[PDB]
């Protein structure tokens, strides 16, 4: 003769990889620049 | 006399000639003294005497500089005296010539001091004055030969000065300071005199004189430039170039362009470096003016200089100099010449590796104002300049300044180009121009589509977008690339060299086109483009580009599956490397790429040892870590090759090489694959920005980035495909789904339908693995729509074997079609439609070889090789192998088809031909073969001591399974590994107890092992960027940490090593279900009891015979769960409670059935073993007597364990044990056992003993802990026994404070009523919780993720009393990245439940908590109601927190099960994961 109890819900799952931190790779260095004759 | 002086001079000349050989000029020196006596005063005579002293010195050749200096000083004094006096006799000139000849002989010494140089300068100045006086005389002008000879001698003199100054400069160290610093003044003087002399000379004489003078001035400037006194080097070089340029155009017609190029080059270089740019640019203008009447190829270098000075001026902050162009300075030049110069400035600006948007925009604007539109040539030139404008506006926002979009500019350019009627000569240039316009139309339309996608994502922050691909654009846009390729093929395939202005642009555009083809998943057309690039590079003699193109061809050919053609192109690439400078970064990069390609070829050709050596050398090379984007891409390819080598079984490589490879940082292929993806994403961030891959910079288009952008996009899609396939094959469907979704988002952003279809098919397979038929069918229907959209029961399976359609000509589309058929067959077989599934599988079986043949023919047609590829390319072999595996399993279901039986042998032959590349499928087929040979008591009964109350077939089955096990054990798929291990454990039995125990242990929680290995790699990388326990745990969980040997010796040694680390007092029981049909649930239970200092005990319980079998128990559990879900819908309270009470009674009967009808007498294998000596003596006595009764495998440990629980062994259990172990004389055994139990009555069960339960993904569902025998024992669950060892390792280093010290009851965080749904729960726990000392939490509000993270990392106890497990507040991935210190009491529905989807292993957040290091995890196995779980929570909290310090949590977990009204529906729900935990 008791009332009804509410059933707790077990929700659930995205599992997104994210991890966008990255190592901020070093940009290509300058890497910039014949005059030999008698 | 009038001719006496001439006679004396002639005699002295003959004397000097003799002195050159015989030194006869000594008697002639005496004769000269006699002449000076006869002629008292004669300047010619004194000069002759000085020249005689110099001739003596030249006979000495080289001597002290003092003598030469004195002789030259005397000569200078004599010359000054003669010239000052009015005596310009030719005899003085003859004496000076003799002295100069003597010095030239002395010039062979090539040794002169600064003083010697100055003295020679003074002598040369006197001689020059005399020569000028002689030229002033009318005699020189009267005879042209006389003037010519006078000039010849004059320039010969300064030429000697040149040689002297030039040699003096070389023979000088850094110490030489003022030496050249002063020599430079006289250098300016000589230049001035030489230029002054050039006046008057005309014709060939003039051309020669400017030539020579320029030659020596260049020689002196070269040396002066080297001295770093640029200021001095300029001062000398100014007037010559000023004269050479400001003259009227055409005055100097034949002076060589390069000879002028040198002098101007030196000045501009000096002008540039000295830091003043302005007159450097003006010098470039003067340089162009000097060469104005000539071809443009010479003007190319002056143009490059202009850009260098201007780029440096822009860098140095100057903006006024940045603005000025050549139009603002070269006014007056014929527009044609001006336009060609502007084209060269644009090209030099493109060469720059910086940001040059406005600079190019300004040039394009001036070019467009300059070209007259009305003329046809003007329209064609305007079209070209509009293509340039299209590029600039395609990657920069100048639309407000120009009032035109890139698309409109390029479309107008195309309209202008299609109206061009060209001359027969300029047809090739039109071809190249149209190809560039079409390529850049494609690029700009693609960029606009990308920006639309980015804005679309930024607005609505996607299966609708997948079908939202406009077909019109797909065909029309792709046609642009096909037409550009046709034009370039026409231009380049001809024998004659193309008659185009810039073949360098053609090569760059071809690289961009090849990158685009590889992105649009059209690789054969990329192969054609790369063959054209090699033709262009060979014409340009650019060995770097030829080598790079050959390397790309080899890579693409290996990806397509052809090793022999790749080998041909690899040797072609190797040959070009020899023509390259070895100190250049390009050479190193291409050599390392070639070594990587040889390593891959050796891998494909089964030369694994050589390939491993090469790969190791590449990995250990210090140059690989250079910070450049090409080096990053090389590292990506290196990582993919590492993954390829890690997928090989252990027998292919020796132990030492395996350790050497794994020591580089990656142990499993997926780890290496994930790192390649991360590196690719970092490259994408460097090239562009995060917008292409995320939702929220400037792109530097210096040509290199252009091709690299598309290359990296193609490579990230390829790496994602590899990762998805590998992870799905393993069984990690969630991570594979995540990668697939990311890739699909990228492909929808870029609007590529082929790659979209590929990833949709992969997603469909992943959803099929989860038994989600609805979403799988949705994905497959999307695939079908995309395939019908790209092609212009499906129609592509009706195509002819030799078909030339879009689907059949493209290997990618053919693979997608076959994969779609495979997934559709799987769906039909999972829906119970056997026939249609089998027919679809047969379609796949037929299709794969036909597709291989078509690709073979297409490859031969593209590459024009006479011999066909040795073997058909191997890219569809995995699809064929999977089809064979599925058909063999289906034949297992139907043992009476007689064709599917032959399919097993066909598949085994196919896979055995391709060892070791198809090993997982070989293992699956071998397992199916073993099952066929197996198909009651079954053959396992002879190998097991307890039967329930080579040559032999079993030996052959064991050998086959051993081969399969060693084929997959290095990187095992979860389901196949579990099946193989448990089948081998059944076969081995008690013949090898240790091998059986190892096999049972290895079969549980393999996916968790893979995930832990990946997480450990991430943590080690994080630590290294910013570890001994981590290394030990990685070695513990590794798959390759085995010695060499035959099965199962190294595995047994590793197991015994693991057995030695078991903590004392811990009993490990592994319960596993033996499955004799993949996809089903077995009725055989494998139980292994692992203890310290005790041999492992294993028992098989066949439950299929009993009416209550394991499958029945699982079905009843699922029925109870379903009814519980259905009962909550009821609104009548009384009926609701009646249903709840019935469900509780069903649960109680289920638990009783577990203990009584699944385990039976063996329940004692789960119970602790006594330390009292009675049971051991009893077992020792009983072993012999029972061996006489018929015990096949007498085990003292088993008897001791069973006899240690003699106080509760019922006569039914004793009868079962006796009648099972001893089947020949059962009653004698029963009598002995009964007597032993009688003498063992009154034993004390050990107190400090703990049980760890390792269950199967199916057996984990059941409430084992609530069995009547286990209600008084401390029981927890662990994913695996290696997790117990990892817990011990962590505990040694003090990384688990709760397991080392205890739980501080004041360090607690609670989340109560987070969603404000459960009001009864809050009122009951709010005050009690808030009133506790040091307790902090969130009531009525959603906790922030930082709050939950601090709860888990900083507190010792975490209590969640809301809905579910709170996976929304902190998802499993966040929990993984933390260190779990707290005890997680998650009171919610299905909190500790693992979701079993299909044949995949259970998944849940409890696993993430355990891998994060949680000491203990308490949660519910199924769904509960709020009030009764509140009663359980209150009882547990009161009992544990009120017990006092040093109170075990598990004791009050067990005691609190009596609190709920529903004892077996609510009280049986809570289970504990981890290790026992007490209070501080
Ligand atoms: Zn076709």
């Amino acid at each position: 003769m008791d009332d009804r109890e509410i059933m707790r819900e077990g929700s659930a799952d995205d599992d997104m990889l994210v991890s966008t931190t990255t190592s901020n790779l070093l940009l290509e260095s300058e890497q910039s620049t014949h005059l030999e004759y008698e | 006399s009038p001719q006496r002086a001439l006679c004396l001079l002639e005699l002295t000349l003959e004397h000097c000639r003799r002195f050159c050989w015989s030194r006869h000029h000594d008697k002639a020196i005496s004769a000269v003294e006699k002449a000076h006596s006869y002629l008292r005063n004669t300047n010619l005579a004194p000069s002759l005497q000085l020249c005689q002293l110099g001739v003596k010195l030249l006979q000495v050749g080289e001597e002290g500089p003092q003598a030469v200096a004195k002789l030259l000083i005397k000569a200078s004094a004599v010359l000054s005296k003669s010239m000052e006096a009015p005596s310009p006799p030719l005899r003085a000139l003859y004496e000076s010539c003799q002295f100069f000849l003597s010095g030239l002989e002395r010039g062979t010494k090539r040794r002169y001091r600064l003083d010697a140089i100055l003295s020679l300068f003074a002598f040369l100045g006197g001689y020059c004055s005399l020569l000028q006086q002689l030229r002033d005389d009318g005699v020189y002008g009267g005879s042209s030969k006389q003037q010519q000879s006078f000039l010849q001698m004059y320039f010969q003199g300064l030429h000697l000065y040149t040689v002297v100054v030039y040699d003096f400069a070389q023979g000088c160290q850094i110490v030489d300071l003022a030496d050249l610093t002063q020599l430079v003044d006289s250098c300016k003087s000589t230049v001035v005199w030489m230029l002054e002399a050039l006046e008057g000379l005309s014709g060939q004489e003039l051309t020669d004189h400017m030539g020579m003078t320029a030659s020596y001035t260049s020689n002196l400037a070269y040396s002066f430039y080297s001295h770093k006194l640029y200021a001095e080097a300029c001062a000398i070089s100014e007037p010559l170039c000023q004269h050479l340029g400001l003259v009227k155009p055409g005055t100097y017609p034949e002076v060589p362009p390069e000879k002028l190029h040198r002098c101007f080059r030196l000045q501009v270089e000096s002008l540039k470096k000295l830091g003043k740019q302005a007159q450097g640019c003006k010098m470039v203008i003067l340089w162009l003016a000097a060469l104005q009447p000539c071809s443009p190829e010479h003007m190319a270098e002056p143009v490059t200089f202009w850009v260098r000075v201007k780029m440096d001026a822009a860098r140095a902050g100057d903006k006024e100099l940045q603005l000025k162009t050549l139009r603002d300075s070269l006014s007056g030049w014929d527009p044609e010449t001006l336009a060609l110069l502007l084209r060269e400035e644009l090209q030099a600006y493109k060469a720059v590796r910086a940001d040059t948007g406005q600079e190019r925009f300004n040039i394009i604007c001036d070019l467009l104002e300059l070209s007259p539109e009305e003329t046809p040539a003007g329209a064609w030139a305007r079209a070209t300049h509009l293509v340039e404008l299209a590029q600039v506006l395609c990657y920069h926002d100048f639309t407000q300044q120009t009032n035109c979009s890139a698309l409109d500019a390029i479309r107008e350019a195309l309209q202008l180009l299609d109206s061009v009627r060209p001359e027969a000569q300029a047809r090739d240039q039109l071809l190249d121009d149209k190809a560039q316009a079409l390529l850049w139309l494609y690029i700009c339309t693609l960029e606009a589509k990308m920006q639309e996608g980015i804005e679309r994502d930024r607005r609505a922050q996607f299966l609708y977008s997948n079908i939202a691909f406009n077909l019109a654009a797909d065909a029309a846009q792709s046609k642009c690339l096909d037409q550009a390729l046709a034009l370039w093929k026409e231009l380049l395939t001809k024998g004659q060299a193309p008659a185009v202005r810039c073949l360098q642009q053609t090569a760059a555009s071809l690289q961009i086109l090849a990158a685009l083809y590889q992105l649009v998943a059209k690789p054969m057309q990329a192969l054609e483009v790369l063959l054209l690039l090699r033709i262009v590079s060979e014409r340009l003699k650019d060995h770097s580009k030829a080598a790079g193109s050959s390397c790309h061809i080899t890579q693409l050919l290996l990806t397509l599956g052809c090793p022999s053609y790749a080998q041909l192109h690899l040797e072609e690439a190797a040959s070009s490397l020899k023509h390259l400078d070895q100190t250049t970064d390009t050479y190193l990069l291409l050599s390392l790429t070639c070594d990587l390609l040889r390593s891959q070829l050796y891998w494909t050709h089964q030369k694994v040892t050589k390939g491993v050596s090469l790969l190791l050398s590449v990995l250990r090379d210090p140059a690989l870590q250079k910070s450049s984007k090409a080096w990053y891409l090389l590292r990506v390819q290196v990582l993919q090759l590492v993954a390829a080598y890690l997928s090989l079984p252990s027998n292919n490589l020796s132990h030492s090489l395996w350790e050497q490879l794994c020591a580089q940082g990656w142990q499993t292929p997926e780890i290496a694959l994930i790192d390649s993806h991360k590196l690719l994403r970092s490259i994408i961030l460097l090239l562009m920005g995060s917008d292409i891959l995320s939702t929220q910079t400037s792109f530097l288009d210096y040509g290199e980035n252009l091709v690299q952008k598309w290359q990296v996009l193609s490579e990230v899609l390829s790496c994602s495909e590899k990762l998805v396939c590998h992870l799905g094959r393993l069984g990690s469907v969630s991570e594979a789904k995540a990668f697939c979704l990311e890739a699909l988002k990228l492909t929808t952003k870029l609007q590529i339908p082929r790659q979209c279809a590929l990833f949709l098919v992969l997603k469909g397979e992943l959803e099929l693995a989860r038994n989600d038929i609805d979403l799988c069918q949705s994905d497959l229907q999307q695939v079908l729509f995309l395939l019908e959209s790209c092609t212009e029961i499906p129609n592509f399976l009706s195509h002819s074997p030799t078909c030339d359609c879009s689907l059949c000509a493209s290997p990618v589309l053919t693979a997608v079609c076959l994969r779609w058929v495979l997934v559709t067959a799987g769906v039909r077989l999972a829906m119970g439609h056997q026939a249609q599934g089998l027919d679809l599988l047969q379609v796949v079986l037929k299709g794969c070889p036909e597709a291989a043949e078509r690709l073979t023919q297409a490859l031969q047609a593209s590459l024009n090789h006479k011999t066909p590829p040795s073997l058909v390319p191997s890219l569809l072999d995995e699809i064929l192998a999977q089809a064979y595996t599925l058909l063999a399993l289906e034949g297992l279901n139907q043992p009476s088809n007689e064709s599917l039986q032959k399919v097993l042998q066909s598949g085994l032959k196919f896979v055995a031909a391709r060892i070791p590349h198809l090993e997982p499928w070989r293992a699956s087929l071998l397992l199916i073969w073993a099952l066929t040979k197996l198909g009651t008591t079954q053959l396992f009964a002879s190998s097991w001591g307890w039967q329930p109350p080579g040559l032999s077939t079993l030996d052959s089955i064991c050998d086959s399974l051993s081969v399969a096990f060693r084929g997959i054990s290095h990187c095992p798929p979860s389901g196949l590994y579990a099946h193989l291990c448990r089948f081998l454990a059944l076969c081995l039995g008690h013949r090898d107890p240790y091998a059986t125990a190892f096999l049972v242990t290895e079969s549980v929680s393999i996916t968790c092992r893979h995930q832990l290995l990946t997480h450990l790699h991430r943590q080690l990388s994080k630590a290294q960027k910013h570890d001994v326990p981590l290394a030990r745990i990685q070695r513990l969980f590794s798959f390759r940490a085995l010695e060499s040997g035959h099965f199962p010796q190294p595995e047994k040694e590793s197991f015994q090593e693991r057995l030695a680390l078991i903590p004392s007092g811990v009993t490990v029981c592994v319960l596993a279900l033996a499955t004799l049909q993949p996809g089903t649930v077995g009725n055989t239970l494998l139980l292994t009891r692992l203890e310290k200092d005790s041999p492992p005990v294993s028992v098989q319980i066949p439950t299929g015979q009993n009416k209550l079998h394991l499958r029945s128990v699982l079905n009843e559990f699922d029925a109870i769960q379903k009814a519980q879900k259905e009962n909550s819908s009821c609104t009548d309270k009384r009926e609701w409670w009646t249903g709840r009470l019935a469900l509780d009674h069903r649960m109680e009967v289920l638990i009783a059935s577990l203990e009584k009808s699944v385990l039976g007498c063996w329940k004692g294998l789960l119970l602790p073993s006594s330390e009292e000596p009675g049971p051991a003596q009893e077992a020792s006595r009983l072993q012999e007597l029972l061996q006489d009764c018929g015990w096949k495998y007498p085990d003292r440990t088993l008897l001791k364990i069973m006899l240690s629980g003699a106080g509760a062994l019922t006569p039914q259990d004793i009868q079962a044990l006796a009648y099972g172990l001893c089947p020949t004389q059962p009653e004698r055994a029963q009598e002995l056992l009964n007597e032993a139990v009688g003498r063992l009555q009154g034993l004390t069960v050990p107190s400090n003993s703990h049980l760890v339960l390792v269950l199967d993904k199916d057996l984990q569902k059941l409430p084992w802990e609530s069995m009547p025998s286990l209600q008084a024992l401390p029981v927890t669950r662990l994913p695996s026994f290696r997790f117990l060892l990892s817990y011990s390792i962590i505990k040694e280093y003090g990384a688990s404070p709760v397991l080392s010290q205890g739980v501080d009851p004041r360090s607690t965080f609670y989340v109560l009523n987070p969603h404000n749904n459960l009001s009864s729960t809050e009122e009951q726990f709010r005050a009690n919780f808030s009133s506790e000392a040091g307790w902090r939490g969130v009531v009525g509000e959603v906790p922030r993720p930082e709050q939950v993270q601090e709860a888990l990392t900083k507190h010792d106890l975490y209590i969640y009393a809301g809905h579910g497990a709170g996976a929304r507040f902190l998802d499993g991935q966040a929990v993984l990245r933390l260190s779990c210190r707290a005890v997680a009491l998650l009171f919610g529905s299905s909190s500790a439940a693992l979701a079993v989807h299909g044949n995949l292993e259970g998944a849940g957040i409890v696993l993430k908590y355990i891998m994060a290091g949680c000491p203990l995890f308490l949660g519910n196995l199924w769904d509960v109601t709020d009030r009764d779980i509140d009663r359980y929570t209150e009882a547990l909290l009161q009992g544990w927190l009120g017990a006092g310090p040093g109170a075990p949590l598990l004791y009050y977990v067990n005691q609190a099960r009596q609190a709920p009204r529903l004892k077996y529906l609510i009280g049986a729900a809570p289970i504990a994961y981890g290790l026992p935990v007490s209070l501080r």
